[PDB]
């Protein structure tokens, strides 16, 4: 006894209709739960018995039955609605679904740009790291390159990307560019290039600086 | 008035064993069925196992049978599920949770369907035979020549630990505006490494003191370090 979610992930806009589907193998009568997941979170029930809306739950959230098939409704979606929502069906085994995650969609954002140097304790290791800060974009994808002397790097960076900001619905972003003391000793200038559109920035320090 | 509150996860060598503690308050644990829930990193919901003191029922995830042993204690209004042969598929964020259907009726044969409707705030359990490290910490530090959007931006690197998690916190937990702490991400050499930063106004770069708290609970560390422009 399966349950087959859909869609896996979907963005809308604020106040967008938003429509999750469950599909179970079965008959699983009406005992099927619908959860509202924020990342590293519990999970939150929002509906029980297929249709019944959970205390607390705000009255945007609905849940519908059409024989095998269940639906979670979301009459206006809101920018703290971003989540990954997972239908459950209530008889043993428990089997829960897929999940459905919810990105929001809104205007484009310009990113705040900032780049770190290695800090001198760090140089004491025998290893650098340069950060590059992208601050409150949208959307997610967004063009990082790094330069060093002003030859493009490759393979040496990591990227890791925040969750969506609960009233704005942006994102921030770092870069990591990891380098040996000696490798980096032995440049001087670093610079972090941002490609959104129309419009990159490029933001860099020299190594002697202050 | 109602809560859960897990302990017991951590860091276990692969085939060893765990014991996982759910203290519930405001409810009793025989009223109710308790149930574990599992989430592998990335991965979906899955339910592992269940129990009710008062018909001394338990179940289990087939995936688990055997391994996994689900019980309580009434004098302590406590469940435990305690993990043995620990498995790398075993590694996992493991929730407690109360389904919200009471066993309202006092007799015996009456199935009750399950919906989750007070959780635990999850526990990570890690199967790896790895070592535990504490995190480096380096300041991440601004320039007043470095201005993006009429703000100046700091940070805290915290580098090369396992297992997860940190907790990073600024100025004691008295700064919170600003703060983006990234999700952790793992490096090549197999340890993890994570920045929090912070947007503050230009002017207060030099005059305000910015200090980054990072918890290790794993390694049970905690570090302070200030964070300042670099002044040579
Ligand atoms: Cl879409
Ligand atoms: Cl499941
Ligand atoms: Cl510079
Ligand atoms: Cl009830
Ligand atoms: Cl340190
Ligand atoms: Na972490």
């Amino acid at each position: 006894i399966q349950m087959t979610q859909s869609p896996s992930s979907l963005s809308a806009s604020v106040g967008d209709r938003v429509t999750i589907t469950c599909r179970a193998s079965q008959s699983v009568s009406s005992a099927v739960a619908w959860y509202q997941q924020k990342p590293g979170k519990a999970p939150k029930l929002l509906i029980y018995s297929a249709s019944s809306l959970y205390s607390g739950v705000p009255s945007r959230f609905s849940g519908s039955r059409s024989g095998t098939d269940f639906t979670l409704t979301i009459s206006s979606l809101q920018p703290e609605d971003f989540a990954t929502y997972y239908c459950q069906q209530g008889s043993a085994p428990f089997t829960f679904g897929q999940g459905t995650k919810v990105e929001i969609k809104r205007t484009v954002a310009a990113p705040s740009v900032f780049i770190f140097p290695p800090s001198d304790e760090q140089l004491k290791s025998g290893t650098a790291s340069v950060v590059c800060l992208l601050n409150n974009f949208y959307p997610r994808e967004a063009k990082v390159s790094w330069y060093v002397d002003n030859a493009l790097q490759s393979g040496n960076s990591q990227e890791s990307v925040t969750e969506q900001d609960s009233k704005d619905s942006t994102y921030s972003l770092s870069s990591t560019l990891t380098l040996s003391k000696a490798d980096y000793e032995k440049h001087k200038v670093y610079a972090c290039e941002v490609t959104q559109g129309t419009t990159s920035v490029t933001k860099s320090f020299n190594r002697g600086e202050c | 008035e109602v809560q859960l509150v897990e302990s017991g996860g951590g860091l276990v060598q692969p085939g060893g064993s765990l014991r996982l503690s759910c203290a519930a308050s405001g409810f009793t644990i025989s009223s109710s069925y308790i149930h574990w829930v599992r989430q592998a990193p990335g991965k979906g919901l899955e339910w592992v196992a269940s129990i009710s003191s008062y018909y001394g029922s338990t179940s289990y995830a087939d995936s688990v049978k055997g391994r996994f042993t689900i019980s309580a204690d009434t004098s302590k209004n406590t469940a435990y599920l305690q993990m043995n042969s620990l498995r790398a598929e075993d590694t996992a964020v493991y929730y407690c949770a109360r389904s919200h259907y009471s066993v309202w009726w006092g007799w015996h044969s009456v199935s009750y369907y399950a919906a989750f409707d007070y959780w635990g705030q999850g526990t990570l359990v890690t199967v790896s035979s790895a070592s535990t490290k504490g995190p480096s910490v380096f300041p991440l530090a601004p320039s007043s020549k470095s201005t993006s959007g009429g703000t100046a931006a700091l940070g805290c690197l915290v580098k090369d630990y396992f297992p997860e998690p940190v907790t990073v916190s600024w100025n004691s937990g008295a700064l919170t505006s600003g703060v983006h702490t990234f999700p952790a991400v793992l490096q090549s050499s197999g340890l993890y490494s994570l920045s929090s930063v912070v947007t503050v106004p230009s002017s207060s770069l030099g005059t305000q003191t910015y200090i980054c708290n990072v918890n290790h609970k794993p390694s049970n560390t905690k570090v302070d370090k200030k964070v300042e422009p670099k002044s040579c």
